[PDB]
C-alpha cells in the first residue's frame, strides 16, 4: 500500500 | 610515481573510491612500501632460480663441500623468497580489499 | 659499489634498515635508527610498524607472533605457571597448595581421589622420577615441582628451567621489572607499595570515593562501603543512567535518559544545572576529557558520539558511521585514544573498538565472543581496557592494542547482567541489573564478587572519584586554542605530525582548506524520518551529520524544507500535527502553525516571497502561509490524495501530485488558479516531485510502475530514466548537481543515481526505520529575485500575499475572511462570504499555540497541547480535573492515574502514595508459569536465564552453578540455562554457541529457503525485486514478461508498448499514451436509476447530488447543477468502425504515430 | 488596440479614445498590473522606474532609490544617477519633469540649427521643431513661437 499512515 | 602492474590499477581504483583526501594521501605512501616489498620479492625471485642452477651446476661437479655449502645458502634463500611471498600477498589482499570495500557502498 | 654489506656484497641502498635481515652476516640494520609508530600502527618489538587492523587478524605478521599474543581467552595453550597443575577433566589449572590438599578444588573433583576412575592422590612417583627440587601429590602420583621463577621442563618432567615470574597474571599491581634480580613490583607516582604486590594511593590525595547511580538517584560512598550520601535526587520521575566526574573542577556529570537532559553538579552539592536539553533524547553514557575539559557523550536515539564543553556549548559530532547501539565509552587523554562499545552494529556484529579522540582511525578492538558489551573502563597505568558483557556474562581485559585477552570473572552465577564498570587500585566496581547491586571484584581474577550497596532498582552507572584516576598532563590545545577557529579537539599524540590535535567545526560551518578557518556550509543532504530529521554530507567520504538532528519523543516527521537565508529548517511532525521551524545548530525552535492540520504530507518554501506551502492529505487541500505575518489561505481544495508539492518562484508555477486511481501531476500558478493537469497518463502513485533548477525540468517517481520520469515544466518531452536496480517503492526524491537522490520505503534507504539514465546506484544510508522525504539544502539556489522581492518597494506592493506568476509577473492575495479591493493590491475584510471562525469545535479546549484537544484531555496530568496549556492551573477556581487523573489532596495539581500509588512520589504533598492499599489479593499464578516475589507471572522457562524478567530479581535468585536446567530448558556449558525457543533461533546465545551447534532449518511452506540454506524468508519476499537472501537466490528464477510483451494479467499499450494492469483496460479513463486502453470496442457502464453517473463513471445516490461533498470523487455531482438558493425552510490486424477503420498491432508490436505502421518492440534483430 | 492598452495613461489609439474616462471609471486592472491613484492601470515594471507613467507620479511614490556621488550624479529630481559631462552637455538625459538636467547652467548658448528653446542652455536640432512631437523638453517645439502658420 502507498498510504503514509 | 608507480611501475608495478598490480599497484597501478590499485591507485586507479583508489581514485574512484570513498577515500578522503587525507586517506588518499596516506594510501599512496602505503603503495610505495607495497611496491618495495614486491621489488624485493621480485629480486629474490630471480635469485632463487639463479642459485638453483648454481646448486645444480655444483651438484654435477660432485664436490661434497661445495654441494653442502651451496645447499645451506640455498635453503635459507628459499626461506627468504617464501617468507616475502606471503608478505606481498598479505599486503596485496588488504590493499585490494580496502579499495573493494571503499568502492562497494 | 652500492652499500658494501658486512661480508662484501652490493646490497641496494633501500634494503639496509628496512626491518629485514638482508646481509648474510646479519649486520645490515645495526648502525642506523628507525622511526617510531604512529597512533594507527602497532610496534612489533622489532621497530616494525604494522597497521592497527593487522593486530590479531589471525595471521602472524612479525615472525614473533607479537600481534597475536593470545587475543582469545580461556584457551587450550595453558602451559601453566610455576606451582600450578592441570586436572585432565577440563581446561583449568590449580595451584599446588590446592592440588590434592584434601578438598576438591577443580569443581569436578579432578584434584582429589576418584576411585571410580581409579585415581588417587599418590606420592610414589618421586621415588623414581627423582625431582630436582620438590614433589607433591597428584591424582597421577608424586609430581615434581621447582621454586618460583622457574617451571618444570616439559622434555622430561624431572628438570626445571628458568621462567619469568612477571608473566603470571596478577603477580604485581601495575608494573614489575628486574627479571635477573627476582620479581619485584613497582608502583608509579602517587602510589606506594604496601604488603608487597599492592600499589596503594598516596596519603597526599583526598579519600577515594565511589559515586554511582542506584537506579533513580546519584549516590556517593567510600571504598569500604561504610557511608552512603545521596548526591543528587532526580526530579520529574527522572533516572540517573550514566555518571562521570571532573576532579580539578570537582564536578559530577550525569545523564537522565527519562527527563532527556544532561546535568552537572558540584561534588558537595549545590550549583546543579542542565548542560544539554536538545537532541539528547537518550544520552546512554558519558566520559569527560579532563586534559582538554571536554565531555564526550553517547546518544542512542540518533546513534552518534558527540563532544561538548563542560558547560554545554560548542557541540561537535565525532563518530556516526555504522553505529547501531552504542552503550559504553571511555578514553585516556594521556595517549590520545578513545574506546567505546557497540552491542549491535548496522553490519550485524557487536564490537568493542578503539579510535583517536576525534574518530580518525577506528579499529575493531574486540570482535570474537563479544555478545553484548555494555560498559568500558580502562586501567590508565597498565594500559589496559576492561569491558563487561550482559549476554555471555563475563568481564574481560585486553591491552590498548587488543593483544593480550584475559578474563577476570565469568558465569551466570557471578555476573548475570553487568552494565557499568569502573576500577581503582586493584578492585573493579561494576553494577549489575540482575543482582540489582554495585559489586566489588579483584581486577585479576574473582571467584565470587562481593556485594556493595544492594539496591532495589537497576543500578545504571558507577565510577571511582579520585585524583589518581585522572592523571596529570599538558593539553596541546592550551596554546591559544591550538589556532583553531572554533573547536580544538584532541587526538593521538603522534597525530597531526606530532601536534596531537585537529581542529573541528561547529554545526553551522565547515572546515576550510587550511583546516583552521571555519566557513559557513553551503549544501548538504537534508532528509526526514519517522524518528528524526537529519542532514548529512553529500559525499560519502565522511558520514558525520552537518546539522544537529531534530528529534522528539513522540515523533513522526514527514514534510521538510529549508530557508538558507536564516539557516532555519521547516518540518512537520505527523504525530503532533505541528509545523515547526528550527535553526541548523538547533538553538531556536518555534512553531509555524498548529491549527487545522490532519496529515501534512509535504512542505515547500518559496524562498523569494517567503510563502510556505503544504499539502494536507486529511483535508484533501493545500495551504499557503506567509511567514512575515501569519496570513493563511487554502488556495486549492477538493483533491483526493495530494502527496507532493513543489513551488517554482522564478518561473511562477507550483507542481502537485495526486495518487488516487486517476492519478495525475498538476501544475498551477503560485496564486492557486490555472490548476490544470500536466501528466495524467501512464501514471499511478506519483509519490514525489523535484525540479532540476539547472535545466528547468520536473522529475518525479512512480511507486506503482517502479520508475523515475522527467519532463519539461509544460509536461512535454516526457522521458523515462533507466531501470534502477532495487528501487521497488520510492517515496521522495531530489535533484542536486548531476545526481538524483531517491528514497525507498521497502529498502528503507537513500539511494543515489545519475540524472541522465540512473546508472551507478549507490546506497547513501541503509537501515532507516521509515525514511520519508529528502531535500537538498543549498544556499546557492535560494537566491535571485522577481517583482515580489524588488529592493525599491515592499513585496510587490501587495498588502498580505504576493505570488509570482509566469512571464515574470506577480499577483496579490488576501487571507481567509478578507477580500482584495479594486486596487488589486490592498485587502479589506469580507464577513459576508468568509465569516470569522473559532480555534475549533465545542468538545475541544483551544490551546495557546493553536492546537486543540478533546475536552476530557483538559487537566489529566498529560501535556496533550505540547505547550502545557491543557495542564495549566488545574484543581483550583473550578478549573477542575478529569476522571482519568489523580487529584492531589490539597489541590493545585493533578497527575495521571497511572502515577497513583506507583511507588514514585509525584504529587508535592505525597498524597499519591499515602494511604495506598496493597494488592496482595487471593490469586494464583498459572502452574505453567513462575511466581515472582513481586507477584507478577512469568513463564516457568524464564527462570535462571540470567535475565531479570521479574524486574525484582526473583527469577534469578538461588541460581548457583550447582543445579540443573528445567526439563524444558537447554544448558549453555557453564554459562546459563536458556529457553528452547532460543535453540536454532538463528543467533548464538551460548558462550560457545552450543545452542546453535549443527542444527538444520525447518522453513515452512509459508516461507522460502535460500539456496545457500543460511536462512528462510516469508513467501511475500519471493520474487519482489529485492535481494532478501544473501546469495540473491530469492530473485533468481523469477518470472519475466516475454520480450516486448506483457503478462497475461496485464494489458499492453498500442502507442508505445507500455504494460498496464488488465483492469485499467475499459475503465473510463485513458491510462495510455494514445488512448489504446479506451478504444471503440470498449463496453460502457451505467448505474441504477436512483444513482447519478459521474464523468469518470462512478455511481452516487440521488440525494447526494450537489449535497456538498465530493461523492463522485471528480466533482461531477457538484459541478453539474449549482441551483441551490438561500432559504429558511493496415500493416497488421484491422478493426472496423462506422466509416473508418482502426489498425491494431499484434502484441509485441507498437504503432508508429502515422496510424498504420507497426514496429517490433524487442531489440532482437530478426 | 489590445485590451492591455485600455486606460493605461498612454494614447494608444492616437486620439484618446482608449484613455476615455467613462470606461475606466468602471474598468478594473489586470491582477498583474500596478494601479495608480486615479485608477488608471500600468505595467508593473514601470513601478519605481524614474518615469512618471501613472500621471499622478504614484508609480514612483515611496521608492527607496539609490544614493550616488557627484562624479555620476547631479541629483536629478527623479533620483537618477547620470554621469559627469552628461550634466549640462546640451541635451536632457535624466528626463526631469522640469528638465532640470540642463537648465542648471544658465549662461551657455549654441549656433543655429540647434535651437535654444527658451533661455535655457539646451539647443535641440531644428528638425524636431514642427515635426508634430514636443521633444525639446522645453516649450519650444510646437508652442506658437513656431509651427503655428509658418509651415
Ligand atoms: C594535576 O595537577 C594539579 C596541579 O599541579 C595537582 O593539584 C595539586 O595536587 C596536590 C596534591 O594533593 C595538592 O597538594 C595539597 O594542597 C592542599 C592545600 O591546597 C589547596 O588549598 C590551597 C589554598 O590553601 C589552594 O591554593 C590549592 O589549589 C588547593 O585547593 C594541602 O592541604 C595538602 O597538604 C595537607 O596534607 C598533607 C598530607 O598529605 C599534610 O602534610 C599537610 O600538612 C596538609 O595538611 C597538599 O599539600 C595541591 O594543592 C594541588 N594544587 C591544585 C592547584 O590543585 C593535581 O594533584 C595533579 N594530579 C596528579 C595526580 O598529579
Ligand atoms: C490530461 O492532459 C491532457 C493534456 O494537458 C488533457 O488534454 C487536453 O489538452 C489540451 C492541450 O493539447 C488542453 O488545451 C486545449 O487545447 C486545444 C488545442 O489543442 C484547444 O483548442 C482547447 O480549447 C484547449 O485549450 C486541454 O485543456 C486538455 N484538457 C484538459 C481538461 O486539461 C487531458 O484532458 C488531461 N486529462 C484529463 C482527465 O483531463
Ligand atoms: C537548556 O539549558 C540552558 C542552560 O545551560 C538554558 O539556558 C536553556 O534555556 C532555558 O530553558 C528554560 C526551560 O525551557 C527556560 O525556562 C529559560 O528561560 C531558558 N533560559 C534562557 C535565557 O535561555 C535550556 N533550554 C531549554 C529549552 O531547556
Ligand atoms: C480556569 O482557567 C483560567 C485561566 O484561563 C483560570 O484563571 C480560572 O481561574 C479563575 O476562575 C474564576 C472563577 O471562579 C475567575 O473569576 C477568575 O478570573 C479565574 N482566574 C483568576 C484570575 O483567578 C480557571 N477557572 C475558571 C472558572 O475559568
Ligand atoms: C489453586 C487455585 O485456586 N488456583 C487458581 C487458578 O486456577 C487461577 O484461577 C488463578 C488466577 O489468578 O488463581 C487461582
Ligand atoms: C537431576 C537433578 O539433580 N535435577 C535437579 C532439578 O530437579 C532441579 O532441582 C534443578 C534446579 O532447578 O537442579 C537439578
Ligand atoms: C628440552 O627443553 C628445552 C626447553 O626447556 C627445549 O628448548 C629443547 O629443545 C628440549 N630438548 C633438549 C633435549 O634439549
Ligand atoms: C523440521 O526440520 C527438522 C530438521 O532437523 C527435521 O528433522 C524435521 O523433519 C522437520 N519437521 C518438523 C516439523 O519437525
Ligand atoms: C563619493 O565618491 C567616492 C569616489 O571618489 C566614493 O568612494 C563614494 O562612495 C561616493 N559616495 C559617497 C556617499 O561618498
Ligand atoms: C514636474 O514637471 C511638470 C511638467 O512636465 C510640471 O508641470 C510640474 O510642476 C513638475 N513638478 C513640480 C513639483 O513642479
Ligand atoms: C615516533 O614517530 C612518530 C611518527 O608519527 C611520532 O613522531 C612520535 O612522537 C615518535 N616517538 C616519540 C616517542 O616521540
Ligand atoms: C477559522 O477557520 C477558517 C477556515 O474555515 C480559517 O482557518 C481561520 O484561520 C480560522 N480562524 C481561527 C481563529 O483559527
Ligand atoms: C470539573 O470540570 C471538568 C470540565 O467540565 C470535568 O467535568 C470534571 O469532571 C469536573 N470535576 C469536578 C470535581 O467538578
Ligand atoms: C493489602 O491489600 C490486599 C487487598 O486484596 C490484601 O488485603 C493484603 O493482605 C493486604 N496486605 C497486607 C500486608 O495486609
Ligand atoms: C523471464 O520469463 C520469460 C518468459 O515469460 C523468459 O523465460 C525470459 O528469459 C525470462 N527472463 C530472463 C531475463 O531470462
Ligand atoms: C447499465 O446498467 C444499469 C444498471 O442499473 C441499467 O441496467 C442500465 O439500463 C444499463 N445501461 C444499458 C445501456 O444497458
Ligand atoms: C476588472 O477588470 C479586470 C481586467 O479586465 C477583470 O476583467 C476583472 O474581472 C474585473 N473585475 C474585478 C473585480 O477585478
Ligand atoms: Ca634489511
Ligand atoms: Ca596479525
Ligand atoms: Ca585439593
Ligand atoms: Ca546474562
Ligand atoms: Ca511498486
Ligand atoms: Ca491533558
Ligand atoms: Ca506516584
Ligand atoms: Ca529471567
Ligand atoms: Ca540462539
Ligand atoms: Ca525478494
Ligand atoms: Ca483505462
Ligand atoms: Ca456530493
Ligand atoms: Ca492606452
Ligand atoms: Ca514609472
Ligand atoms: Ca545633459
Ligand atoms: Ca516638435
Amino acid at each position: 500500500x502507498n498510504x503514509x499512515x | 610515481e608507480f611501475e608495478e602492474p598490480r599497484v597501478i590499477d590499485l591507485w586507479d581504483l583508489a581514485q574512484s573510491a570513498n577515500f578522503t583526501e587525507k586517506e588518499l594521501e596516506s594510501f599512496r605512501e602505503e603503495l610505495k612500501h607495497f611496491e618495495a616489498k614486491i621489488e624485493k620479492h621480485n629480486h629474490y625471485q630471480k635469485q632463487l632460480e639463479i642459485s638453483h642452477q648454481k646448486l645444480k651446476h655444483v651438484e654435477s661437479i660432485g664436490d661434497p663441500e661445495h654441494i653442502s655449502r651451496n645447499k645451506e645458502k640455498y635453503v635459507l634463500l628459499e626461506e627468504k623468497t617464501k617468507e616475502l611471498g606471503y608478505k606481498v600477498k598479505k599486503h596485496l589482499q588488504d590493499l585490494s580489499s580496502r579499495v573493494s570495500r571503499a568502492r562497494h557502498n | 659499489k652500492e652499500f658494501e654489506c658486512g661480508s662484501g656484497e652490493c646490497i641496494l641502498r633501500a634494503y639496509v634498515c628496512d626491518h629485514d635481515n638482508d646481509c648474510e652476516d646479519n649486520s645490515d640494520e645495526r648502525n642506523c635508527n628507525y622511526d617510531t609508530c604512529g597512533g594507527h600502527q602497532f610496534t612489533c618489538s622489532n621497530g616494525q610498524c604494522i597497521n592497527q587492523n593487522w593486530v590479531c587478524d589471525g595471521d602472524d605478521d612479525c615472525q614473533d607472533s607479537g600481534d597475536e599474543d593470545g587475543c582469545e581467552s580461556n584457551q587450550s595453550h595453558h602451559r601453566c605457571y610455576p606451582r600450578e597443575w592441570a586436572c585432565p577433566g577440563s581446561g583449568r589449572c590449580i595451584s599446588i597448595d590446592k592440588v590434592c590438599d584434601g578438598v576438591p578444588d577443580c569443581p569436578e573433583g579432578d584434584d582429589e581421589n576418584n576411585v571410580t576412575s581409579g585415581r588417587t592422590c599418590g606420592m610414589g612417583v618421586c621415588s623414581v622420577l627423582n625431582c630436582e627440587y620438590q614433589c607433591h601429590q597428584t591424582p597421577f602420583g608424586g609430581e615434581c615441582f621447582c621454586p618460583p621463577g622457574h617451571i618444570i621442563n616439559s622434555n622430561d618432567s624431572r628438570t626445571c628451567i628458568d621462567f619469568d615470574d612477571c608473566q603470571i597474571w596478577g603477580i604485581c599491581d601495575q608494573k614489575c621489572e628486574n627479571r635477573q634480580g627476582r620479581h619485584q613490583c613497582l608502583c608509579e607516582e602517587g602510589y606506594i607499595l604496601e604488603r608487597g604486590q599492592h600499589c596503594k594511593s598516596s596519603d597526599s590525595f583526598s579519600a577515594a570515593s565511589v559515586i554511582f547511580s542506584n537506579g533513580r538517584d546519584l549516590l556517593v560512598g567510600d571504598l569500604h562501603g561504610r557511608n552512603f550520601r545521596i548526591l543528587a535526587e532526580s526530579k520529574n520521575r527522572g533516572m540517573v543512567m550514566g555518571v562521570d566526574f571532573h576532579y580539578q573542577k570537582h564536578r559530577v556529570f550525569w545523564t537522565d535518559p527519562m527527563q532527556e537532559k544532561v546535568f552537572s553538579t558540584d561534588i558537595n552539592g549545590l550549583n546543579t544545572q542542565e548542560i544539554l536539553n536538545v537532541s539528547v533524547d537518550t544520552p546512554e553514557n558519558l566520559a569527560v576529557d579532563w586534559i582538554n575539559n571536554k565531555l564526550y557523550l553517547v546518544e542512542t536515539k540518533v546513534n552518534r558520539i558527540d563532544v561538548v564543553n563542560l558547560e554545554g556549548n560548542q557541540r561537535v559530532t565525532l563518530i556516526t558511521e555504522n553505529l547501531g547501539h552504542p552503550r559504553g565509552i571511555a578514553l585516556d587523554p594521556t595517549v590520545g585514544y578513545l574506546f567505546f562499545s557497540d552491542w549491535g552494529s548496522l553490519s550485524g556484529q557487536p564490537k568493542v573498538e578503539r579510535a583517536f579522540m576525534d574518530g580518525s582511525n577506528r579499529k575493531d578492538l574486540v570482535t570474537t565472543k563479544v555478545g553484548w558489551p555494555a560498559g568500558i573502563t580502562l586501567d590508565l597505568v597498565s594500559k589496559r581496557v576492561y569491558w563487561v558483557d550482559s549476554r555471555y556474562d563475563y568481564i574481560e581485559t585486553v591491552t590498548y592494542d587488543g593483544i593480550q585477552r584475559k578474563t577476570v570473572a565469568r558465569g551466570g552465577s557471578l555476573v548475570p547482567h553487568p552494565f557499568g564498570i569502573s576500577l581503582f587500585e586493584e578492585h573493579v566496581f561494576f553494577t549489575d541489573w540482575t543482582k540489582m547491586a554495585v559489586m566489588k571484584a579483584s581486577k585479576f581474577t574473582e571467584t565470587n564478587p562481593q556485594v556493595y550497596h544492594q539496591s532495589s532498582l537497576r543500578p545504571h552507572g558507577v565510577t571511582v572519584y579520585h585524583a589518581l584516576r585522572q592523571p596529570n598532563a599538558t593539553n596541546p590545545c592550551g596554546s591559544n586554542n591550538g589556532g583553531c577557529a572554533q573547536v580544538c579537539v584532541l587526538s593521538h599524540r603522534t597525530d597531526n605530525g606530532g601536534l596531537g590535535y585537529r581542529c573541528k567545526c561547529e554545526f553551522g560551518f565547515e572546515l576550510d582548506d587550511d583546516e583552521h578557518r571555519c566557513v559557513a556550509v553551503k549544501n548538504f543532504l537534508l532528509f526526514s524520518s519517522k524518528t528524526a530529521v537529519r542532514g548529512i554530507p553529500f559525499t560519502l567520504s565522511t558520514q558525520e551529520d552537518v546539522m544537529v538532528p531534530v528529534t522528539g519523543s513522540p515523533s513522526f516527521f514527514v514534510g521538510i524544507d529549508f530557508d538558507a537565508q536564516h539557516s532555519t529548517v521547516f518540518y512537520s511532525d505527523l504525530s503532533k500535527d505541528i509545523i515547526y521551524k528550527q535553526k541548523i545548530d538547533g538553538t531556536g525552535k518555534e512553531v509555524i502553525t498548529a491549527n487545522r492540520l490532519e496529515s501534512v504530507e509535504c512542505l515547500t518554501f518559496d524562498w523569494i516571497s517567503r510563502n510556505l506551502y503544504w499539502t494536507d492529505g486529511g483535508l484533501k487541500s493545500v495551504t499557503v502561509l506567509r511567514l512575515a505575518d501569519k496570513s493563511r489561505r487554502q488556495i486549492i481544495s477538493n483533491l483526493n490524495n495530494p502527496r507532493s508539492i513543489v513551488v517554482h518562484p522564478t518561473a511562477g508555477y507550483m507542481f502537485l501530485s495526486d495518487w488516487f486511481r486517476p492519478a495525475k501531476i498538476m501544475r498551477a500558478w503560485s496564486d492557486g488558479s490555472h490548476l490544470m493537469p500536466i501528466v495524467n497518463t501512464s501514471l499511478g502513485w506519483p509519490n514525489g516531485l523535484a525540479i532540476d533548477w539547472s535545466a528547468s525540468r520536473l522529475y518525479w517517481v512512480d511507486a506503482f510502475f517502479d520508475k523515475i520520469e522527467h519532463s519539461t515544466l509544460d509536461g512535454l518531452d516526457r522521458k523515462r530514466l533507466g531501470h534502477v536496480d532495487q528501487m521497488t517503492h520510492p517515496f521522495g526524491l531530489t535533484v542536486f548537481k548531476d545526481n538524483v537522490f531517491i528514497t525507498d520505503w521497502r529498502l528503507g534507504a537513500i539511494i543515489r543515481v545519475r540524472k541522465s539514465d540512473g546508472g551507478d546506484m549507490t546506497v547513501i544510508r541503509r537501515g532507516i526505520s521509515s525514511v520519508m522525504h529528502v531535500k537538498a539544502y543549498d544556499a546557492d539556489l535560494q537566491t535571485g529575485s522577481n517583482y515580489c522581492s524588488q529592493t525599491t518597494h515592499a513585496n510587490g506592493d501587495c498588502s498580505h500575499f504576493c505570488f509570482p506568476v509566469p512571464n515574470f509577473q506577480r499577483v496579490c492575495g488576501c487571507p481567509y475572511g478578507m477580500k482584495l479591493q479594486r486596487d488589486q493590491m490592498t485587502c479589506e475584510g469580507d464577513p459576508a462570504r468568509e465569516p470569522p471562525t473559532q480555534q475549533c469545535g465545542s468538545l475541544s479546549f483551544p490551546c495557546n499555540n493553536g492546537k486543540c484537544v478533546p475536552s476530557f484531555f483538559r487537566c489529566d496530568g498529560v501535556d496533550d497541547c505540547h505547550d502545557n496549556s491543557d495542564e495549566h492551573q488545574c484543581g483550583v477556581f473550578n478549573n477542575t480535573c478529569s476522571p482519568s487523573a489523580f487529584a492531589c489532596v490539597r489541590g493545585g495539581q493533578c497527575i495521571p492515574g497511572q502515577w497513583h500509588c506507583d511507588r514514585q512520589n509525584d504529587c508535592l504533598d505525597g498524597s499519591d502514595e499515602q494511604n495506598c492499599p496493597t494488592h496482595a489479593t487471593s490469586s494464583t499464578c498459572p502452574s505453567t508459569s513462575f511466581t515472582c516475589d513481586n507477584h507478577v507471572c512469568i513463564p516457568k522457562d524464564w527462570v535462571c536465564d540470567t535475565d531479570n524478567d521479574c524486574s525484582d530479581g526473583s527469577d534469578e535468585k538461588n541460581c548457583q552453578a550447582s543445579g540443573t536446567c528445567q526439563p524444558t530448558q537447554f544448558r549453555c556449558p557453564d554459562h546459563r540455562c536458556i529457553s528452547p525457543l532460543y535453540v536454532c533461533d538463528g543467533d548464538k546465545d551460548c558462550a560457545d554457541g552450543s545452542d546453535e551447534a549443527g542444527c538444520v532449518l525447518n522453513c515452512t511452506s509459508a516461507q522460502f529457503k535460500c539456496a545457500d540454506g543460511s536462512s528462510c524468508i516469508n513467501s511475500r519476499y519471493r520474487c519482489d525485486g529485492v535481494y532478501d537472501c544473501r546469495d540473491n537466490s530469492d530473485e533468481a528464477g523469477c518470472p519475466t514478461r516475454p520480450p516486448g510483451m506483457c503478462h497475461l494479467d496485464e494489458f499492453q499499450c498500442q502507442g508505445d508498448g507500455t504494460c498496464i494492469p488488465n483492469t485499467w483496460e475499459c475503465d473510463g479513463h485513458p491510462d495510455c499514451i494514445h488512448g489504446s486502453d479506451e478504444h471503440t470496442g470498449c463496453v460502457p457502464k451505467t448505474c441504477s436509476p436512483t444513482h447519478f453517473l459521474c464523468d469518470n463513471g462512478n455511481c452516487i445516490y440521488k440525494a447526494w447530488i450537489c449535497d456538498g461533498d465530493n461523492d463522485c470523487r471528480d466533482m461531477s455531482d457538484e459541478k453539474d447543477c449549482p441551483t441551490q438558493p438561500f432559504h429558511c425552510p493496415c500493416s497488421q490486424k484491422c478493426e472496423n468502425v462506422v466509416g473508418s477503420y482502426i489498425c491494431k498491432c499484434a502484441p509485441g508490436y507498437i504503432r508508429e504515430p502515422d496510424g498504420k505502421s507497426c514496429r517490433q518492440n524487442s531489440n532482437i534483430e530478426p
